[PDB]
RNA sequence: GGGGGGAACCUGGGGAACUGAAACAUCUCAGUACCCAGAGGAGAGGAAAGAGAAAUCGACUCCCUGAGUAGCGGCGAGCGA
RNA sequence: CUGUUGGGAAGCAGCGCCAGAGAGGGUGAAAGCCCCGUAGGCGAAAGGUGGGGGGAUAGGUGAGGGUACCCGAGUACCCCGUGGUUCGUGGAGCCAUGGGGGAAUCUGGGCGGACCACCGCCUAAGGCUAAGUACUCCGGGUGACCGAUAGCGCACCAGUAC
RNA sequence: GAGGGGUUGUGGCGUGCCUAUUGAAGCAUGAGCCGGCGACUCACGGUCGUGGGCGAGCUUAAGCCGUUGAGGCGGAGGCGUAGGGAAACCGAGUCCGAACAGGGCGCAGCGGCCGCAAAGUCCGCGGCCGUGGACCCGAAACCGGGC
RNA sequence: GGAUGACCCCAGGCGGUAGGGGAGCGUUCCCGAUGCCGAUGAAGGCCGACCCGCGAGGGCGGCUGGAGGUAAGGGAAGUGC
RNA sequence: GGGCCUGACUGCGAGGCCUGCAAGCCGAGCAGGGGCGAAAGCCGGGCCUAGUGAACCGGUGGUCCCGUGUGGAAGGGCCAU
């Protein structure tokens, strides 16, 4: 249904592959909400009036001093007491359904296919781990750093070369995910990774 | 932690297919010698509980 | 799936065995429909008088 | 479509209700709790599903019925789960217990019994039991019933 | 060879009460708090006089589930394999 | 690197360069290329560890037929009093045992929820045994954690002054 | 610097705030004043409502592999698909009954094969409930071990 | 009306404690952000008779301050005395 | 007042009165086997309205539903009280 350009020595080809034509934004919001919340550390913590260091002694009698009644100085009404309903270590993760993630993965790529921002490559000519090499390739490939790019390839040597550029985010295909797709303005993939992608939305 | 089934309800009561609550009519456990057969016979049957009370009991049986 | 068979053409002038297949089907009068199971034994008789019978597969 | 377009649909993410936060909110002071009873307290009431103020309870005045069981507990006996002919419509050839646990109709540890709601099909159907009506339908439709043990 | 120490963790020997049951005694809190002895980087347990119905499994420990099921219970509150 | 404003350039401007390093912290302000680092790499004579690699050693080994010699005792078992288990005396078994009585060695014994029969499971009254599990005084890493009334009781000569 | 700011002589009107109450300016509670700290939360389960995914199905837990703010694997199990009965049992029925009687509790999408919707179920969000100290502060007391 | 909250015209409602519902403001933090604002002056402070908002608030300007702050749109709470 | 009798039924129960719940109340009609009457019919105690007690726990008669590997048994369930 979509006509996805391929870069090659022998021709800017036109590969076709069925991605969804309906994009559901709210669903993509739900995947990113999951992605971002499951990475939370949940290391915010406070002390309760039972976890605070003071003793449990009544500071002065209940009655007949002319002062307010108090118990122990650990109570949250004191400066230096415990805190009421403070944050405690939390797991923010949850199991977003697989068919929501999986379809969210197809939608994210389909959104870049609509725009002409998805571009596939047969291989990478002379790039062998040196940033200067990936930079020359990108220029003849039409990526001059004006647009942020999600590079998705299993070639370690190609990910090392690009990874330090401010406008490039590298991923191995097994790590393709909608947040990183939507984070960037363009999508660039191997055919080996494109094959892997098809094997994840079916 | 997870809620616990009230066993007192479990032993007296049933949730039917549409969510009604049926129980045994009361009043024939004993002192039956001077009760008419109409009284004993009809007290032998199940009855649907009034809706407020039924909805309370259903909350106590969260895994039926 | 079952079978709703209608007797649409007259068996007069047809061999005695096609005449009989309607007796096994139970068809007696024209335009009469009988609803029968789709069994290969019933299927062999319907396919026999297929030129005289109208079949629709109500499931 | 970049991040700053990602939004929940209307109504997908409502704000919370915050109480005790001023006159203008609607919920200030008494935090929607009214005035001054056991329900108003931190800790609140006895379980509203059961307790009724000391009188004998609606549930406890009802009589018990039926076997409740004793230690050592449940008696191990064979368990039958029935599935209808209407459910078998999707299958071809052979029908067995293990096949009906895969399509998600029969539950594991349960013996298969066929019941007669729906139409039968010319299938070989291997079950632990059959309803009398499912038996008739199955015969009459070209099907082959196959009991088990 | 022992003695004594060590934040929690562990095992064993003893072992409450407020509280909950809208009173209270059985019951609960709970074999928890605490005291004591001992262990070691862990401790316990461990190679069936097991399980319990599979004509079956196969030491023990730990997680998930089975399951708030089976049951226990002034058949109350609740407890809970 | 140069110029420019400025107390100060890392700001702005011109022209460059590195990148498996564009995590971050500094430097008179806001620096990839100034400093400390970072990616990627290298390092032990000495002590400790060594669960992995290698090597030793201890220990590991048949088949029938017969004989009926041995197979964990104040034990099993029963009764009384309790505990443990989901089981609060319940139809109350099982595992443990303070009191009393008290066996047998496989044709011996225990169990399958009173009990009996049948059918099976198992071998008590000697001991040892890694790993998977728990904790965090100690070291490091990281936070949709605090930011001096917060965060540990203590950012500071605090378990101190008092 | 045809308007506005400060001040207030005279005239008009005029019973502080909060709490509690049938009713307070009240001669009923609290507060000297100012600054800062200070009370409806979280986990797990439930029950509605809601935003999405899939739909007679829906969904995974521990864990495993990957990442080093990458996701995937994993179907054990759970809910739903059938109810009625104390149960044996039967089943679109079933239970009471002698009944084939009566009764209780049960059983049955919109469009021109594809769309739309939907039982159900999963996840997010929200209200309320259960378990926890459960909105926060406050006893007199009870018990344990020490001094 | 017009097609949709684009705005307009007409008519009606709009005292309020317990309490139900709705729509918003602001505080801390995350994504946006290897960005953007900033010594030609961050935050905070002190004024204002100025503008926008029903209001909570938000701007604008002068002074102080001397190094940080952070949009549109979303996310999460130790969120207003 | 007299005769004959046991309906002071068994299995159900349309529809109602009352009513927060749970209770309480009235009830035609169908079936089983009956009583009285030639019959039409009447009879599910008593002219009516008080003469009463939810549940738990246990007793007794019946039923023969469950019976912890199997057959029994123990112990329960169900109907009556
Ligand atoms: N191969 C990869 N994991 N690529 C992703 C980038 C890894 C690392 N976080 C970086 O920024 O360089
Ligand atoms: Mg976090
Ligand atoms: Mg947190
Ligand atoms: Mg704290
Ligand atoms: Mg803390
Ligand atoms: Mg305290
Ligand atoms: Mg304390
Ligand atoms: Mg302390
Ligand atoms: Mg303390
Ligand atoms: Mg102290
Ligand atoms: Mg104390
Ligand atoms: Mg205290
Ligand atoms: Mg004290
Ligand atoms: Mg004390
Ligand atoms: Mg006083
Ligand atoms: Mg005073
Ligand atoms: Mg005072
Ligand atoms: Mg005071
Ligand atoms: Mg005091
Ligand atoms: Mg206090
Ligand atoms: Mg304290
Ligand atoms: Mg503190
Ligand atoms: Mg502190
Ligand atoms: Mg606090
Ligand atoms: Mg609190
Ligand atoms: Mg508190
Ligand atoms: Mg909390
Ligand atoms: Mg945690
Ligand atoms: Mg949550
Ligand atoms: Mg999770
Ligand atoms: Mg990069
Ligand atoms: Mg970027
Ligand atoms: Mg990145
Ligand atoms: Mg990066
Ligand atoms: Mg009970
Ligand atoms: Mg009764
Ligand atoms: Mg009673
Ligand atoms: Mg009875
Ligand atoms: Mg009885
Ligand atoms: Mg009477
Ligand atoms: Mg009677
Ligand atoms: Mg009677
Ligand atoms: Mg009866
Ligand atoms: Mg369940
Ligand atoms: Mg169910
Ligand atoms: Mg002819
Ligand atoms: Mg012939
Ligand atoms: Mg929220
Ligand atoms: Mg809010
Ligand atoms: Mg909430
Ligand atoms: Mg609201
Ligand atoms: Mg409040
Ligand atoms: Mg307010
Ligand atoms: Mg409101
Ligand atoms: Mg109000
Ligand atoms: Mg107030
Ligand atoms: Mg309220
Ligand atoms: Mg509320
Ligand atoms: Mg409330
Ligand atoms: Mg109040
Ligand atoms: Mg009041
Ligand atoms: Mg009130
Ligand atoms: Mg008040
Ligand atoms: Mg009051
Ligand atoms: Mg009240
Ligand atoms: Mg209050
Ligand atoms: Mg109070
Ligand atoms: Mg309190
Ligand atoms: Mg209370
Ligand atoms: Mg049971
Ligand atoms: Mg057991
Ligand atoms: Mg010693
Ligand atoms: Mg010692
Ligand atoms: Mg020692
Ligand atoms: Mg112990
Ligand atoms: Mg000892
Ligand atoms: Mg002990
Ligand atoms: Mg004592
Ligand atoms: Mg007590
Ligand atoms: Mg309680
Ligand atoms: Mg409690
Ligand atoms: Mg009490
Ligand atoms: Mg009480
Ligand atoms: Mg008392
Ligand atoms: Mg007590
Ligand atoms: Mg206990
Ligand atoms: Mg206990
Ligand atoms: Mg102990
Ligand atoms: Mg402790
Ligand atoms: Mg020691
Ligand atoms: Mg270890
Ligand atoms: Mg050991
Ligand atoms: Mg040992
Ligand atoms: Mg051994
Ligand atoms: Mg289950
Ligand atoms: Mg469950
Ligand atoms: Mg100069
Ligand atoms: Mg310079
Ligand atoms: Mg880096
Ligand atoms: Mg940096
Ligand atoms: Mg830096
Ligand atoms: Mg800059
Ligand atoms: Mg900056
Ligand atoms: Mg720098
Ligand atoms: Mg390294
Ligand atoms: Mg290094
Ligand atoms: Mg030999
Ligand atoms: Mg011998
Ligand atoms: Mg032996
Ligand atoms: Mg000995
Ligand atoms: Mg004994
Ligand atoms: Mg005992
Ligand atoms: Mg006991
Ligand atoms: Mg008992
Ligand atoms: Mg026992
Ligand atoms: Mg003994
Ligand atoms: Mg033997
Ligand atoms: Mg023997
Ligand atoms: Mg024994
Ligand atoms: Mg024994
Ligand atoms: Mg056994
Ligand atoms: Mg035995
Ligand atoms: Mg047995
Ligand atoms: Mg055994
Ligand atoms: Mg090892
Ligand atoms: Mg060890
Ligand atoms: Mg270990
Ligand atoms: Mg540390
Ligand atoms: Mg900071
Ligand atoms: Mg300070
Ligand atoms: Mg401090
Ligand atoms: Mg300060
Ligand atoms: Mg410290
Ligand atoms: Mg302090
Ligand atoms: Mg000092
Ligand atoms: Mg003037
Ligand atoms: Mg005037
Ligand atoms: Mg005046
Ligand atoms: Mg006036
Ligand atoms: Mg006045
Ligand atoms: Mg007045
Ligand atoms: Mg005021
Ligand atoms: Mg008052
Ligand atoms: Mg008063
Ligand atoms: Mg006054
Ligand atoms: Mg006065
Ligand atoms: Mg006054
Ligand atoms: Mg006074
Ligand atoms: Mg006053
Ligand atoms: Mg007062
Ligand atoms: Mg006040
Ligand atoms: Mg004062
Ligand atoms: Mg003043
Ligand atoms: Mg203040
Ligand atoms: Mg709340
Ligand atoms: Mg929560
Ligand atoms: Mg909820
Ligand atoms: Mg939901
Ligand atoms: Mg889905
Ligand atoms: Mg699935
Ligand atoms: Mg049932
Ligand atoms: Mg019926
Ligand atoms: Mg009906
Ligand atoms: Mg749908
Ligand atoms: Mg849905
Ligand atoms: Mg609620
Ligand atoms: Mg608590
Ligand atoms: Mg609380
Ligand atoms: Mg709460
Ligand atoms: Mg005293
Ligand atoms: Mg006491
Ligand atoms: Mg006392
Ligand atoms: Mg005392
Ligand atoms: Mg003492
Ligand atoms: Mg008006
Ligand atoms: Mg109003
Ligand atoms: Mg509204
Ligand atoms: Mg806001
Ligand atoms: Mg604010
Ligand atoms: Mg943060
Ligand atoms: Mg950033
Ligand atoms: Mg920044
Ligand atoms: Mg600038
Ligand atoms: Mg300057
Ligand atoms: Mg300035
Ligand atoms: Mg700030
Ligand atoms: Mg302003
Ligand atoms: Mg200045
Ligand atoms: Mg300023
Ligand atoms: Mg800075
Ligand atoms: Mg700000
Ligand atoms: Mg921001
Ligand atoms: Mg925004
Ligand atoms: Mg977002
Ligand atoms: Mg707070
Ligand atoms: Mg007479
Ligand atoms: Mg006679
Ligand atoms: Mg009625
Ligand atoms: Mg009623
Ligand atoms: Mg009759
Ligand atoms: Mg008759
Ligand atoms: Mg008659
Ligand atoms: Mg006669
Ligand atoms: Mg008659
Ligand atoms: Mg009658
Ligand atoms: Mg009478
Ligand atoms: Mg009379
Ligand atoms: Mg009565
Ligand atoms: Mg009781
Ligand atoms: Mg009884
Ligand atoms: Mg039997
Ligand atoms: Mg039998
Ligand atoms: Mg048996
Ligand atoms: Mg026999
Ligand atoms: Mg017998
Ligand atoms: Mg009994
Ligand atoms: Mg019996
Ligand atoms: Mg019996
Ligand atoms: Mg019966
Ligand atoms: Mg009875």
């Amino acid at each position: 249904v979509y006509q996805i350009p391929v870069l090659s020595p022998s021709g800017r080809r036109e590969l076709a592959a069925d991605l969804p034509a309906e994009i559901n934004p709210h669903l993509l919001w739900e995947v990113v909400r999951w992605q971002l919340a499951k990475r939370r550390r949940g290391t915010a913590s406070t002390k309760t009036r039972g976890e605070v260091a003071y003793s449990g002694r009544k500071i002065w009698p209940q009655k007949h001093t002319g002062r307010a009644r108090h118990g122990d100085i650990g109570a949250p009404i004191f400066v230096g007491g415990g805190v009421v309903f403070g944050p405690k270590p939390r797991d923010y993760s949850y199991t977003l359904p697989k068919k929501v993630r999986k379809k969210g993965l197809a939608m994210a790529v389909a959104d870049r296919a609509r725009e002409g921002k998805l571009l596939l490559v047969e291989a990478f000519a002379g790039v062998n781990g040196k940033t200067k090499e990936f930079l020359a390739w990108a220029k003849e490939a039409g990526l001059d750093g004006s647009e942020s790019v999600l590079l998705v390839t299993g070639n370690e040597l190609v990910r090392r070369a690009a990874r330090n550029l401010p406008w490039v985010v590298t991923l191995a295909p097994e790590g393709l995910n909608v947040y990183d797709i939507v984070r960037t303005e363009r999508l660039v993939m191997d055919l080996d990774a494109w094959e892997v992608f098809q094997n994840r939305i079916g | 932690p997870k809620m616990k089934t009230h066993k007192g309800a479990k032993k007296r009561v049933k949730i039917t297919a549409s969510g009604k609550v049926v129980a045994m009519k009361t009043g024939k456990r004993h002192l039956n010698w001077q009760k008419s057969g109409k009284e004993i016979r009809q007290k032998g049957r199940k009855f649907v509980l009034a809706k407020p009370e039924a909805e309370r009991i259903k909350l106590l049986l969260p895994y039926e | 799936p079952r079978l709703k068979v209608k007797l649409v053409k007259s068996p007069i002038g047809y061999p005695k065995d096609q005449k009989a297949a309607l007796k096994a089907l139970g068809l007696r009068r024209l335009q009469q429909e009988r609803v029968l199971e789709d069994t290969p034994a019933i299927r062999g008789n319907v396919e026999k008088v297929a030129h005289l019978v109208r079949v629709e597969v109500v499931e | 479509m970049k991040l700053s377009d990602l939004r929940p649909n209307p109504g997908a993410n409502k704000r919370r209700k915050r109480v005790g936060r001023g006159p203008g909110s609607g919920h200030g002071k008494t935090a929607t709790r009214g005035h001054k009873g056991q329900k108003s307290r931190s800790g609140g009431l006895k379980d509203p599903r059961r307790f009724e103020g000391g009188r004998s309870t609606t549930l406890m005045r009802l009589p018990k019925r039926g076997m409740q069981g004793q230690v050592p507990g449940e008696i191990k006996r064979p368990r039958y789960q029935g599935v209808n002919l209407k459910d078998l419509a999707r299958f071809e050839g052979e029908v067995t217990p293990e096949l009906l646990v895969r399509a998600g109709l029969l539950k594991k540890g349960y013996r298969l019994k066929i019941l007669g709601e729906g139409e039968a099909k010319p299938l070989k159907v291997v079950a632990h039991a059959f309803s009398k009506s499912a038996l008739e339908k199955l015969k009459a439709a070209g099907g082959e019933p196959v009991l088990l043990e």
